RNA sequence: GAGUACACCGGAAUGAUUUGGGCGUGCCCCC
RNA sequence: UUAAAGUUGCUGCAGUUAAAAAGCUCGUAGUUGGAUCUUGCUCGGCGCCGGCCCGAAGCGUUUACUUUGAAAAAA
């Protein structure tokens, strides 16, 4: 959060959800730092690239998050478009 | 029966915002709904939206974005002066640093911020933040 | 020789050439039973957004149905005389202004702006009538319309969608896109 | 699901829903085209006949009124009549 | 829901989106106007005319083909009755309930439905007096069974 | 001219010749 | 007597069990009401050779709403 003098006087910014664009509190323990890996284009082996996703707790406890993982992966390109 | 299409539509999009849905369906249509959502569109609260125009009162499909807290509507349409606008947003908006309230200016449907610098006012519609 | 005008002026040489072209194209063929009283009003050359050209033809309202019977032969003949230019048919309608506070009979809704634009969009495409309409509201707030067309008679109108877009952009100023749905029809 | 494609749904859920609750209204009725086995004149009958209908020449009835669709007389053939 | 019954209902027609006469229909204007004229000379209500034409003539909608509706045509030719057909049917229902009820004194639900029918005809008469179709001095009397039908 | 399969005529395709019908324009009768 | 009283609630209260919705229905006043419609016509003034523009005697469809002015005793 910016002031008029031009400093980041806010002490920290929290993470935002990647499925509903909601905020994650400091005491919401039902969040995930999801890590998915890619493969090489010529051999399908491990490379070292990550794509981090975050899911808030209400999306878990409300009933569906795997479909949101599919939409995130199709937007990223891991899951193919034909499905 | 149905007596205010704007209140019902705005309650529906509020319920779907609380429910985490991505796209909605408003059953009736009017001009004032289109102008109210395009004020939100120009203010960046809501991204894409669509209109399904048949040969009757059409339907509106809105592509929502997770930047919305709550949208409200005031019934009946109260009279707002230029000296009463700050009195309304002091006890209606959650803060003075953000949040917008719109009203029926004689020149278009438009928010209070530009209405402060155009020296005009009229009947009220609602708020969003 | 055939072209009439509501007000007194001499028509352009291009419209006169179009009138003589339709006059020779009706005297050479056997079509005489339905181009005696049938008349056009005006013609305008519209540059479509590309290397091509398009034309529009003004038709009076109370004789619209007799033209509406016989487009499929006349547009083929007018393309046979000149294949580098497409021919459409529209009907001219006068748009009355709004009865505001400073202002005369009651204005009927046949001549209002929405009805004129709806009739122009409907008569722009004859051989595949509309089945649905979508209006896109993009990032800058300007509206653009997506029109759902009929599946039947799709081959002859697949290559004319840019011509229809250019004609509707010149006539009204609103961008209109065209598409063919297949699941609901 | 929280995310659904309401812009263009699949047609089977369109015919699965009610005729008023669809995205665009479309009635679930059309017109027959039957020929009487007695007199060989072909006529056009609505799907829901709602009364007794007679072919031209007044030889044999074609449809009887029911609660739903037309009660087609045996020996009459219809086909897909569309515009 | 309904105006007297407590039960909600959803059963009504749904017109298609396409405002176009179908190609296979060949009755253009004059002949189909002639069957509306003949069937109005037969003496039927306009709803009966519409369902008979839709049933045995293949016409989709009259207003999609002819520029006006049925009652506009019958008022243009002037052979339409002065009393509207829905109010005429409601007056017939009221006089039928009275013609059942002069003898059964102990019936009560018939009296309740009679009260509901009188409320409906009073509301419709108020609407038609507002829309000046009927004269403003006109009103319903409970004893006019043969004077008005 | 009955229109379920038929008997034809004129325009038009190849100076001369000419093609099974139906009205539900797309599948129905006789091969 | 005022604030505390969001315990008179217009902002801003409650009515399953704590005080609480007439037994039910019809119905006249009052309250609330679906969508749709984007200015010109007899006098003379800043200028030019009977004439173009500008200023008009006079007319230029109704309300609420909003904005600008006047008149609005002093303490």
């Amino acid at each position: 959060m910016q002031n008029d003098a031009g400093e980041f006087v806010d002490l920290y910014v929290p993470r935002k959800c990647s499925a509903s664009n909601r905020i994650i509190g400091a005491k919401d323990h039902a969040s995930i730092q999801m890590n998915v890996a890619e493969v090489d284009k010529v051999t399908g082996r491990f490379n070292g690239q990550f794509k981090t996703y975050a899911i808030c707790g209400a999306i878990r406890r409300m009933g569906e998050s795997d479909d949101s993982i599919l939409r995130l992966a199709k937007a990223d390109g891991i899951v193919s478009k034909n499905f | 029966v149905r007596m205010n299409v704007l209140a019902d539509a705005l309650k529906s999009i509020n319920n779907a915002e609380k429910r985490g849905k991505r796209q909605v369906l408003i059953r009736p249509c009017s001009k004032v709904i289109v102008r109210f959502l395009t004020v939100m569109m120009k203010h960046g609260y809501i991204g894409e939206f669509e209109i399904i125009d048949d040969h009757r009162a059409g339907k509106i499909v809105v592509n929502l974005t997770g930047r919305l807290n709550k949208c409200g509507v005031i019934s009946p349409r109260f009279d707002v002066q230029l000296k009463d606008l700050e009195k309304w947003q002091n006890n209606l908006l959650p803060s003075r640093q953000f949040g917008f309230i719109v009203l029926t200016t004689s020149a278009g449907i438009m928010d209070h911020e530009e209405a402060r610098r155009k020296h005009t006012g009229g009947k009220i519609l609602g708020f969003f933040f | 020789a055939k072209i009439v005008k509501p007000n007194g002026e001499k028509p352009d040489e291009f419209e006169s050439g179009i009138s003589q072209a339709l006059l020779e194209l009706e005297m050479n063929s056997d079509l005489k039973a339905q181009l005696r009283e049938l008349n056009i009003t005006a013609a305008k050359e519209i540059e479509v957004g590309g290397g091509r050209k398009a034309i529009i033809i003004f038709v009076p309202v109370p004789q619209l149905k007799s033209f509406q019977k016989i487009q499929v032969r006349l547009v083929r003949e007018l393309e046979k005389k000149f294949s580098g230019k497409h021919v459409v048919f529209i009907a001219q309608r006068r748009i009355l202004p709004k009865p505001t506070r400073k202002s005369k009979q009651k204005r009927p809704r046949s001549r209002t702006l929405t009805a004129v634009h709806d009739a122009i969009l409907e008569d722009l495409v004859f051989p595949s009538e509309i089945v649905g309409k979508r209006i896109r509201v993009k990032l800058d707030g300007s509206r653009l319309i997506k029109v759902h067309l009929d599946k039947a008679q799709q081959n002859n109108v697949e290559h004319k969608v840019e011509t229809f877009s250019g004609v509707y952009k010149k006539l009204t100023g609103k961008d209109v896109n065209f598409e063919f749905p297949e699941f609901q029809l | 699901p929280l995310a659904k494609d309401l812009l263009h749904p699949s047609p089977e859920e369109e015919k699965r829903k009610h005729k008023k609750k669809r995205l665009v209204q479309s009635p679930n009725s059309y017109f027959m085209d039957v020929k009487c086995p007695g007199c060989y004149k072909i006529t056009t009958v609505f799907s829901h006949a709602q009364t007794v209908v007679l072919c031209v020449g007044c030889s044999t009835v074609l449809c009887q009124p029911t609660g739903g669709k037309a009660r087609l007389t045996e020996g009459c053939s219809f086909r897909r009549k569309q515009h | 829901g309904r105006m007297h019954a407590p039960g909600k209902g959803l059963s009504q027609s749904a017109l298609p989106y396409r405002r176009s006469v179908p190609t296979w229909l060949k009755l253009t204007s004059d002949d189909v106007k002639e069957q509306i004229y003949k069937l109005a000379k037969k003496g039927l209500t306009p709803s009966q005319i519409g369902v008979i034409l839709r049933d045995s003539h293949g016409v989709a909608q009259v207003r999609f083909v002819t520029g006006n509706k049925i009652l506009r045509i019958l008022k243009s030719k002037g052979l339409a009755p002065d009393l509207p057909e829905d109010l005429y049917h409601l007056i017939k229902k009221a006089v039928a309930v009275r013609k059942h009820l002069e003898r059964n004194r102990k019936d009560k639900d018939a009296k309740f439905r009679l009260i509901l029918i009188e409320s409906r005809i009073h509301r419709l008469a108020r609407y038609y007096k507002t829309k000046r179709v009927l004269p403003p001095n006109w009103k319903y009397e409970s004893s006019t069974a043969s004077a008005l039908v």
